[PDB]
């Protein structure tokens, strides 16, 4: 149970931007969209919900 | 030295022929082209994270 959390908890996704591919006409903006990315701190993973 | 050859123009006329015989024959094998190799050779790594 503790290891599969860290697993879920401590991951990182990845989805699309917003144009890019093929977008739909006369689309005007293009950004990178940033999920979910790496617990970086002793504090952020003493926080995981178990 | 020279001075021989003088005594013997023929042999000294077929030197002149083997050498020419020689490259020639050369110039229809030699690599062509307008640079030999000369930039820096490299080799470059590609990874790919996706998202």
């Amino acid at each position: 149970d503790v290891i599969t959390a860290i697993k879920a908890q401590n991951a990182q996704v990845a989805a699309g931007q917003l144009g890019g591919t093929p977008p739909v006409k006369g689309q005007q903006l293009n950004a990178s969209i940033i999920a979910q990315t790496r617990l970086t701190s002793t504090e952020e993973f003493g926080k995981i919900l178990l | 030295m020279p001075n021989f050859f003088i005594d013997r123009p023929i042999f000294a006329w077929v030197i002149a022929i083997i050498i020419m015989l020689a490259g020639g024959l050369a110039i229809l094998k030699l690599p062509v082209a307008q640079y030999p190799t000369i930039a820096p050779p490299a080799v470059t790594i590609s990874a790919s994270y996706p998202g």
